[PDB]
DNA sequence: TCCGCGTCAGACTCGTAGGATTATAGCATACGTGA
DNA sequence: CACGTATGCTATAATGTGGCAGTCTGACGCGG
């Protein structure tokens, strides 16, 4: 059961472990998350609802008014994503908000009977996600990257060690909140808690339960056990807990009933203790002397006086113990204490603490956070309360209480966003739990305390800040105004808001321009996770642990995607089966193992599941419908690999790919691949630049259909059926009744983008894929993007190499092409880029674009048309003007030259400069398009109004053909209709379709159809009216341009760029390379066959890379070449569709254990013809990624194809003709043409211009920049003897401004002589520091 | 701790006295009169209302402190041209010239190019129908929308709308971090390339050999005019002041030097080559 | 200055100034008024943090934000920082004559040799051809010469092939760790646009073919030629500074 | 860790063994871009001292 | 003398792309330079 | 005189301020 485009082309599957889950969509993140910020929930927070409920309603200062949100809207969008793109405005839609301002009486209680105003407000236009998952901002494609940061809740950490070479590890504890201050509680050195609020100084932890309203005795009866001490008679005796001593040495002889149990000085075992908790003890005698620093527990005062005799937390002593004997008191509450288990620590920080009662408390509290403002109560009290305990200022959200709550170990998830006086003693107790040595630290890199905010949570946040900032200016305005007359749209402004939420798609750095070199660009850029920008880790704060793989990246995480630079471990690609849990964790599937049994019933497990649960491993051998076939399986848990028994196995991966990223996926023999090499191989597939012709990859993975089509560049049949019509510009399909909705018309136009300039001006095209009258399913691809073949992404071109040195033109990765590779314009690339020329306005008059320009060539003229434009089609070069364009000068002033020169040729010109957009110097191309942008008073151009003119007629016939196609595609149904019920062929036809309006049959079900029919023809006359019109005034439109700017004419520019010596090229194992030479035809080896290699590698720069893969590559390369060989051959002697059937057939059903079955016979004959013209070209095979192709398998492969099993081939050299001494490795690597060609990095600076201050030259090709001669290259100068070399680039060079032109000036009349001076910069810094008021003077001699 | 000059002076403030309605009166009638106590007490009690207004007047321009002293200044003005006479209340009056002088002070300090007030009065206007139109057409005001809606010219309207563009940083860099600043893409533009003056050079020095290359006579009236050799740059009327002293003969004179000079270009290799020049 | 948008843009500067400026005259007016101690005070601190700010900001406590939020970079800040003027502007310079591409193999070349792209070096040696053909009066003056390289006309490679011959040109990489990340060649103008390497010196650059990019930069005097020539050729610099064993060594 | 990597690259490495790979792979290459700073920064005070 | 906020550091060239925001009342009397 | 630019004056009572830094880190001093 094969697909119809699997059927054109099959991929032999060298896989062996069945995928019970099929990859997702891997576009997943980017559209739910945006789905859910713009998605109308009633109840659901999410997105906008919740921000305006978080907010609304705003009630006035005085209480009388308010402003309160009923509900919001979309409008729809002013401009579709094609008209935004090209004008450069964002692809957005107006938010209207219904908003009720209603008013109390201040006589009346709270009367809410005055009135009430409603109406719905205009606040921003907010930008609009595509379809495909970016956002188009000033008519550019831009992609907003997921984030990584820290999950609200608890964390317990410990500096261990840092502070104090003491060596003591400090314990810690961290409540993060979603929104409010951060709490920190701390130990000291000498064991004492602390409180930081919001990181501040430091305060006694006791302080902030003080502020709580916690007495001194309900403290220490809240951290501390107590112990009853009777005094009866003379003899001290005290309440004993059998285990209580428990490990602890017997400082006095215990003596229980009358019978000595511990001798004194002695360590209390197991034994003792069980035999004194059988014996039911109670009492236990104790000397006086044992008292001497036990601490009471509450206070205790003397009943005669009413005084207190001993304040609670007091250290006891033999004298306090008489005072409290005498007074009448025979029971003493003291605390327990022992060290080791139970550390005093509170009841050393009640000793430290500072502060009495609660306000002494919350006065030093609010002294801390404002010090020197005196207190006052209310202030005390109301800065304490907004702190941690205000629904608005302090918010845990969801996954905060959640994740606070399952590390205080509740049962309970979810709860409040503010902290309870519960939750703050409760983490304290955890904090001074994990001191004492029961419990333990959480951790940060830990994937369970790193959750994703993708962009619906991002855009939320700005829109609250927008509205925040909004709240300040109406609740001004409620309060100072008049009620009555006031409505609430003139409190309101849409530009905070609008603000907000342009600065985060625009200016955030987390809004970046998509990358779209390539389909798996665009597809991983989307899909990127980014540890920094706002509220995340910077460059300066990354250490190394954040950056390294954890044990949990496993399954969700890549591992070997990650940019090699500063960037390295903060930026990771998500894994191919990841997916965001509710809260916003990261989940992976796995497969449930059920008493043994592997079910297919499949789970998604977070992080902190997982940790719980023991998984097997992906390559765990299962027994065929049931348990695993092994014994001991090799599974993972607690972070850790091992081996288990089968009733140990809990769970198994579900993928062999699942750990892998997508980028990482198509990389074939990663298996045999350094994780270094493979990490820039799935790197630099990134930047490969597709070809004219796109070229399938002979060694795939499987990966390459699923991501051409998820990428959204290629265009996928939703409905299917037939094609009615194929064009170099559309495809028109014809739907299946059964898909086919009975309403609308049922006839699919998809219009093919053609030719366009992609975001590095690439190109951009869509082919069609299917042929006139194709049969299609649901899901088919019906026509191919950039870097597509049939359906199968194609990043780059396989080719014939062999690995072996030439004359060193293979040098250090250099690579050596044959010139066959150039003639076949196999790597030639398409270049689409866009030059604007601005016409604005000046304070001496507006800038003309006309052809008319001062001293300028026929020759240059001729190519401009009578507006000044250049036309379509025209071949231009550096220097060629494109858009004529004269400023006008004010002062004619000139020199006596200038004078006597305008004289001669009496082209005075009138006053008019030359500021003409002109090719850039060096490249050339041919004029593809040009667009015009006009303001709307000012007079248009003559060609700027006939490209209205063209665009009109075009809108008018594309309006035309929709009404066209779909009336004749609503009428043949109205005729299978008339014919259901009412036989009239031949009579039905002769008679015109347009006086069809009086046809009818019986009153039954398929009268209402005709009338379907006829509602909708109609609906579409109107429709196409209203369109038209539309159309006709977006034409006629001025559009509004930057202030200044008059209009605007944008031509772009086409170039075929041809590989050349300099352009860089990889594979996709790491290897790169800069092609050296093209070698001629002649001179490259050859086969025995006479056949040349294309490309000769190095085989140097393997085994040290330790990329094994790219030979494996090569090996099975030629292998599936070697069967397209055959194949090849056999539809040249056309031969028999039997034959080639025997052979195909065979050759599918390979491998050991091959996994895909492929029964051939069910193909028809002319499917299996056009099957092998495509398996002609080589047989294309994948290979899994961990589940891949076996030596064994690649040589019974060879033998198939009557290739050699080693791989390696008799060669001869193409100049003498002699063979090479030993075989030498040759077959098909798939190579890729990286982004940097040599064109577009070549520069090189004689004299240019030069920087404002500090006179020296500029940097960068695009400013005509010198090279910046740094620190490092003048101490090379130094090192050497060459002072005149040095000073020549300190002066003449750079600064030295009288220098540099006498110099030149010396070389032209061929002196070379450098006459220095003084550096300008250096004049700089003496003024500079003069401004500072420092005297510094240069001494004379 | 109290380092922060702001902390400082509001604590100072509130250290003052608070004045009542019959206090004001007897102050404010020995203040006119001219007593020294009388006009700071005023001035000292009233500063908390200053504050208030100017804690309300923050996140435009200046900062809170700024603010402060420039309403300090309508303070001192309030108690000038107070009348105590009037039973209506000092606070009333005073919020008045508070909120003048912070207005006038955050109109001219803000922005960096002195502005107008009356172009700036014009501007708020054309922003406040932004405003209203804004909240009914979805899109934002063009110029031209706003201009049918003031009745007024879209040229007036645009040269308004051309002076509220903020000024960028020049010192601020743009590449992502700190990789280059505005000032090191910006070039020095009225300076002049060396290849540019080297050319400027080579044309000055030819014509010092081109003028010794054509007649006596033809070069000291094709100089002298231009000002090449001469002082000042003079016509073919002014030229009769040094020895010349004629009108047609001088015209003759001058065009027969440029002809002969035009032959020197056509034969050293310039005349259609550095014509497009 | 204006930039072409018809905006302005200033230096941080200039905001430094106007705030000391509008403080000191406000301290004036209030002088002249007589006004109560307490404002005088205030304006006295106002004064004190615009100075402070202008010479140093962020010293004294929290530093003046300018636009963005950004701190204003103050006077200090032109002349301290790494980025100051020392470390940018006068310990290193951007230099004229001074050119880069990317480099390949040139196995055929000898060792006191490198592959210059034609283009690159008619560019570099602008003067100098400029100056050969005012001498062979082929070109009559400097812009008339200009326009016959801009034609790219097939005398001048002929006078550019003369001009380049015994003339070196130092090769740069970075970084620049040792002396002999600058070397000086004897350059051989090619046609393309990549600059070709001798194998043997790639260890000193530490240069593999896989991208890397060279600075090239024109030695101009006599004396810089005669430096690069004699001290700082590829031949002659065959033993590394820092241990006698030599670098210069095929692989 | 305390099982080895027995499996090699011509055999091919486990899921596992390449995930355990790739701890030191991606240390080595942040050491590359992270460290070359304190190296530099020494060059720099050695030269400014001679 | 020592615990501790404070202050100073953190390779070299190449690239890409441009850039933002807010609002300050209506009116008359006034001072300054060119015709 | 006039256009552009500036200073001016108004009267219910109102009278103490408040948006972030996210803990980089080893190093080496300068007050209590
Ligand atoms: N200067 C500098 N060099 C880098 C950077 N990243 C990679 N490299 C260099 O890039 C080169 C990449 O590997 P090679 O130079 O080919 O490594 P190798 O020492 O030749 O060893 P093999 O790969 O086994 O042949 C190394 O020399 C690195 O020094 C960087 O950020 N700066
Ligand atoms: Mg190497």
């Amino acid at each position: 059961v094969y697909s119809y485009t699997e059927k054109k082309r099959i991929r032999k599957d060298f896989g062996k472990r069945p995928q019970v889950l099929d990859v997702p969509y891997l576009l997943s993140i980017q559209l739910d998350s945006f789905q859910k910020f713009i998605e109308q929930d009633p109840e659901g927070q999410y997105g906008l609802e919740a921000a305006f409920r978080s907010v609304f309603p705003i009630q006035s200062y005085s209480g009388n008014s308010e402003l309160q949100y009923v509900s919001y809207r979309l409008g729809e969008p002013v401009f579709d994503v094609q008209e935004c793109q090209i004008r450069g405005v964002t692809y957005s839609a107006p938010l209207r908000v219904k908003l009720r301002l209603v008013i109390y009486e201040r006589e009346a209680p709270e009367g809410t009977v005055k009135d009430i105003k409603e109406q719905e407000v205009y606040m921003g236009e907010i930008p609009l996600m595509t379809d495909n998952g970016t956002f188009v901002i000033n008519g550019t494609e831009r992609v907003i990257v997921s984030q990584l940061h820290r999950s609200p809740g608890v964390f317990f950490d410990s500096d261990k060690g840092k502070t104090h070479s003491s060596g003591k590890v400090l314990y810690n504890a961290r409540i993060i909140p979603y929104r409010g201050s951060w709490l920190d509680f701390e130990f000291d050195p000498k064991d004492n808690l602390f409180v930081r609020i919001d990181r501040r100084r430091k305060l006694p932890a006791t302080i902030i339960l003080r502020a709580l309203n916690y007495t001194t005795e309900q403290i220490l009866d809240l951290f501390f056990e107590k112990v009853i001490f009777e005094i009866r008679d003379n003899k001290l005796q005290m309440e004993l807990v059998p285990e209580r001593l428990r490990g602890e040495t017997a400082s006095f002889d215990i003596e229980a009933n009358g019978k000595v149990y511990v001798e004194k000085g002695r360590r209390i075992t197991a034994r003792h203790i069980r035999q004194l908790e059988k014996d039911d003890v109670k009492l236990i005698e104790v000397p006086v002397e044992y008292i001497a620093g036990k601490v009471v527990a509450k206070d205790y005062i003397d009943e005669s006086t009413g005084e207190l005799i001993c304040a609670a937390n007091m250290e006891l002593s033999l004298d306090l113990l008489a005072k409290l004997s005498q007074s009448g008191h025979k029971r003493i509450e003291t605390l327990f204490t022992n060290d080791l288990d139970h550390g005093p620590y509170i009841s050393e920080t009640l000793r430290v603490d500072p502060t009495n009662d609660r306000l002494s408390a919350l006065v030093e509290i609010y002294r801390m956070m404002r010090p020197g403002e005196p207190p006052t109560r209310e202030a005390a009290e109301s800065l304490f309360e907004n702190l941690f305990f205000s629904e608005d200022r302090y918010d845990l959200s969801a996954v905060g209480r959640m994740k606070f709550n399952r590390s205080l170990l509740r049962e309970e998830i979810e709860g409040s966003g503010i902290l309870s006086k519960d939750d703050i003693i409760d983490v304290m107790k955890k904090l001074i739990d994990i001191r004492n040595g029961k419990g333990e630290v959480d951790d940060i890199d830990h994937l369970g305390n790193r959750r994703i905010r993708s962009v619906g949570e991002m855009a939320e946040n700005q829109f609250r800040v927008g509205l925040v900032r909004v709240e300040r200016a109406v609740k001004e305005r409620l309060s100072l105004g008049d009620l009555d007359t006031l409505m609430p749209q003139d409190m309101i402004n849409a530009k905070p808001i609008s603000a907000a939420v342009k600065e985060f798609f625009g200016s955030s750095q987390l809004s970046q321009f998509m990358d779209q070199n390539n389909p798996l660009s665009e597809i991983t850029h989307k899909r990127r996770i980014s540890a920094l920008g706002p509220g995340g880790l910077t460059r300066e704060r990354a250490g190394f642990e954040v950056r390294d793989v954890h044990p949990t990246h496993y399954g969700r995480v890549c591992p070997i995607e990650t940019p090699e630079g500063p960037n390295i471990g903060l930026i990771n690609s998500l894994s191919v089966y990841a997916q965001t849990n509710e809260y916003g964790f990261l989940e992976t599937p796995y497969r449930k193992v059920t008493d043994g049994v592997v079910t297919d019933e499949i789970h998604y497990l977070s992080a902190i599941e997982e940790g719980n649960y023991v998984i097997a491993q992906a390559n765990s051998n299962l027994d065929e419908e049931g348990h695993f076939v092994e014994d001991l399986v090799t599974c993972r848990s607690k972070g850790e690999s091992s081996l288990f028994s089968r009733d140990q196995v809990d769970y198994m991966d579900v993928s062999t790919q699942q750990v892998v990223s997508v980028g990482a996926s198509l990389i074939p023999f990663l298996e045999h691949d350094d994780a270094n090499r493979a990490l820039m191989g799935a790197n630099m597939q990134r930047q490969a630049v597709p070809t004219l012709r796109a070229d399938k990859p002979l060694v795939g993975t499987g990966m390459e259909r699923a991501v051409a089509v998820d990428s959204g560049v290629t265009a996928v049949a939703k409905r299917g059926g037939v094609v009615q019509y194929v064009d170099a510009s559309r495809i028109v399909i014809k739907v299946n009744e059964d898909e086919m909705y009975p309403g609308e018309a049922g006839i699919d136009i998809y219009n093919l983008t053609k030719y366009t300039r992609s975001n590095q001006n690439t190109c951009i095209n869509q082919m069609p894929c299917v042929s006139l009258g194709e049969p299609v399913e649901r899901g088919d691809v019906l026509a191919d993007g950039p870097s597509t073949d049939l359906g199968e992404l194609a990043l780059g071109q396989n080719m014939r190499v062999a690995f072996m040195p030439w004359n060193g033109y293979n040098f250090e990765d250099s690579i050596l092409v044959s010139e066959r590779v150039v003639q076949e314009d196999r790597f030639t690339t398409i270049h689409i880029q866009e030059l604007a020329c601005v016409s604005r306005d000046t304070k001496l008059g507006p800038e003309e674009i006309t052809a008319d320009i001062p001293n300028v060539g026929e020759a240059a003229l001729s190519k401009l048309d009578e507006s000044g434009i250049v036309y379509i089609g025209a071949e231009v070069t550096g220097g060629d003007i494109l858009v004529g364009k004269v400023t006008p000068k004010g002062e004619t002033q000139l020199t006596p030259e200038e004078k006597l020169l305008r004289a001669i040729f009496g082209e005075k010109a009138s006053d008019v400069k030359d500021s003409s957009l002109r090719v850039p110097n060096g490249v050339s191309g041919t004029v593809i398009d040009v667009q015009v942008f006009t303001r709307d008073g000012v007079e248009k151009d003559k060609r700027a109004l006939e490209i209205e003119e063209m665009q009109l007629k075009q809108a008018k016939k594309d309006l035309s053909e929709e009404l066209q196609i779909l009336e004749a595609g609503l009428f043949s149904r109205i005729r299978a209709v008339l014919v259901a019920g009412g036989v009239e062929a031949e009579k039905l036809d002769k008679l015109p379709r347009d006086r069809w309006l009086e046809l009818g049959l019986t009153d039954e079900e398929k009268q209402n159809q005709l009338e379907q029919l006829a509602e909708q023809y109609d609906e579409l006359k109107h429709e196409f009216e209203k369109k038209l019109e539309a159309k006709r005034r977006k034409i006629t439109q001025g559009d509004d341009l930057a202030p200044g700017v008059l209009k605007i004419v944008k031509v772009y520019l086409a170039v075929k760029r041809r590989i050349q010596p300099g352009d860089k090229m990889a594979g996709r194992h790491g290897n790169k390379g800069v092609i050296s030479k093209i070698n001629p035809i002649e001179d490259m080896p050859y086969d025995e066959n006479g056949t040349p290699v294309d490309i000769v590698l190095n085989p140097l720069g393997v085994p040290s890379r330790m990329n094994i893969g790219q030979i494996l590559e090569t090996h099975l390369g030629m292998a599936a070449k070697g069967i397209g060989d055959k194949i090849n051959a056999m539809l040249k002697q056309q031969q028999e569709v039997a034959k080639l059937r025997e052979f195909i057939q065979r050759a599918y059903d390979l491998g050991a254990d091959v996994r895909q079955k492929v029964d051939l016979s069910t193909f028809s004959d002319e499917e299996v013809m056009r099957l092998a013209e495509n398996l002609r070209k080589g047989m294309p095979i994948a290979t899994p990624v961990f589940d891949g192709a076996k030596e064994a398998e690649i040589k019974e492969l060879l033998k198939l194809g009557d290739l050699p099993t080693s791989g390696q081939i008799r060669l001869y050299d193409g100049r003498t003709g002699e063979q090479f001494e030993r075989p030498v490795t040759v077959g098909y690597m798939y190579m890729l043409k990286l982004n940097h060609l040599v064109d577009d990095k070549m520069h090189a600076r004689s004299t240019g211009s030069y920087s404002l201050v500090t006179q020296q030259p500029l940097g960068g090709k695009a400013q005509f920049g010198g090279q910046r001669f740094g620190e490092m290259e003048v101490w090379a100068l130094e090192a050497y003897g060459a002072a005149y070399t040095l000073q020549e680039m300190l002066t003449v060079k750079s600064d030295d401004v009288n220098g540099r032109t006498k110099m030149y000036k010396n070389i032209v009349d061929g002196n070379h002589q450098m006459e220095p001076g003084m550096p300008e910069s250096f004049n700089v810094l003496l003024k500079e520091i003069r401004s500072l008021g420092i005297n510094i003077e240069l001494e004379d001699e | 701790r109290v380092l922060d000059a702001t902390q400082l002076y509001l604590g100072e403030i509130g250290y003052s006295p608070l004045l009542t309605a019959e206090e004001e009166v007897y102050f404010a009638r020995r203040a006119l009169r001219g007593d020294v106590a009388s006009r700071r007490r005023m001035i000292e009690s009233n500063l908390r209302l200053v504050v208030k207004i100017a804690r309300r007047y923050g996140n435009r321009g200046l900062a809170l402190l700024d603010l402060i002293e420039e309403g300090n200044l309508g303070l001192i003005r309030a108690v000038e041209k107070f009348d105590p006479e009037r039973g209506f209340r000092f606070s009333t009056y005073a919020t008045w010239w508070i909120r003048q002088t912070i207005e006038r002070a955050i109109m001219n300090q803000t922005r960096t190019i002195r502005l107008p007030i009356h172009i700036v009065k014009e501007l708020n206007v054309y922003l406040r129908t932004a405003r209203e139109l804004s909240h009914k057409l979805d899109h934002e005001p063009s110029a031209e929308e706003i201009a049918e809606q003031l009745d007024k010219p879209v040229d007036d309207v645009s040269r308004m709308l051309r002076l509220n563009e903020r000024i960028t940083s020049v010192d601020t860099p743009l590449g992502g971090d700190s990789e280059k600043a505005l000032l090191d893409i910006l070039a020095d533009e009225k300076e002049n390339g060396p290849e540019d003056t080297t050319q400027d050079d080579d044309m000055k020095q030819s014509i010092v050999k081109w003028l010794f290359e054509l007649n006596a006579k033809q070069r000291e009236v094709l100089a002298r005019r231009f000002g090449l050799l001469g002082y000042e740059a003079a016509t073919l009327e002014d030229v009769g002041r040094e020895i010349g002293l004629t009108r047609e003969r001088v015209r003759q004179i001058q065009v027969e030097g440029l002809r002969r000079l035009r032959e020197i270009l056509q034969t050293q290799g310039l005349n259609i080559e550095a014509l497009f020049l | 200055v204006p930039l072409d948008g018809g905006r302005f843009a200033t230096s941080d500067l200039n905001d430094l100034y106007r705030r000391v400026i509008n403080r000191n005259n406000r301290l004036k007016r209030l002088l002249d008024l007589a006004a109560p101690d307490i404002i005088v005070r205030n304006e006295k601190r106002m004064l004190q943090e615009a100075v402070d700010a202008l010479l140093d900001n962020g010293r004294r406590g929290r530093a003046i934000t300018g636009s963005n939020k950004r701190p204003l970079k103050s006077l200090a800040d032109m002349i301290k920082g790494k980025q100051g003027r020392f470390r940018q502007n006068l310990l290193g310079k951007r230099v004229d004559y001074s050119g880069r591409s990317v480099i390949t193999v040139g196995p055929y070349l000898r060792l006191h040799q490198c592959g210059l792209p034609k283009k690159m070096a008619l560019e570099l040696f602008k003067p100098f051809i400029y100056g050969k053909l005012e001498l062979r009066g082929l070109a009559t003056t400097i812009k008339a010469a200009k326009k016959m390289v801009e034609r790219e006309e097939a005398v001048v490679w002929d006078i550019l092939d003369e001009v380049i011959r015994e003339h070196p040109v130092l090769l740069n990489r970075a970084p620049t760790l040792h002396r002999l990340g600058i070397q000086a060649f004897e350059p051989v103008l090619i046609e393309g646009k990549a600059i070709q390497l001798h194998p043997l010196v790639c260890a000193a650059y530490n240069a593999d073919f896989d991208g890397d990019q060279m600075a090239v930069h024109v030695p101009l005097t006599l004396e810089a030629q005669l430096e690069a020539r004699a001290l700082m050729m590829s031949t002659n610099n065959i033993l590394s500074p820092a241990n006698g064993e030599p670098i210069i060594v095929p692989s | 860790i305390e099982t080895p990597i027995t499996a090699n690259f011509r055999e091919g490495l486990n899921v596992l063994q390449y995930f355990i790979s790739t701890h030191g792979a991606r240390k080595g290459l942040a050491d590359t871009a992270l460290k070359t700073a304190n190296s530099g920064y020494l060059t720099r005070r050695l030269v400014d001292v001679a």
